[PDB]
């Protein structure tokens, strides 16, 4: 609507906004993560991993 | 934030599989599967011992 200015989700985490010069709205999604695992065999066979 | 979910090791198509198999060898051999190999007997003559 013409006067709202940030955008929210159910758990309350801002998720769109929208920009002063020319007004129109930027979906925003956070950068990459994960977790890290090393799949390996024994030290007693090789080294690769 | 710092939050993942991990997959299951085994998928819906695998377990779907396991469930046929246990199905096959109930129908067309009664209980003998369950203990050694599996034996042939006919379904009305199964349920004559159950
Ligand atoms: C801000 O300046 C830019 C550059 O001329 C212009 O295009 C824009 O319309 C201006 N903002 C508003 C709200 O008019």
């Amino acid at each position: 609507l013409p006067f709202q200015q940030f955008g929210r989700d159910i758990v309350d985490t801002t998720d769109a906004v929208r920009d002063p010069q020319t007004l129109e709205i930027l979906d925003i999604t956070p950068c990459s993560f994960g977790g890290v695992s090393v799949i390996t065999p024994g030290t007693n066979t090789s080294n690769q991993v | 934030n710092g939050l993942t979910v991990l997959p299951p090791l085994l998928t819906d198509e695998m377990i779907a599989q396991y469930t046929s198999a246990l199905l096959a060898g109930t129908i067309t051999s009664g209980w003998t599967f369950g203990a050694g190999p599996a034996l042939q007997i006919p379904f009305p003559m199964q349920m004559a011992y159950r």
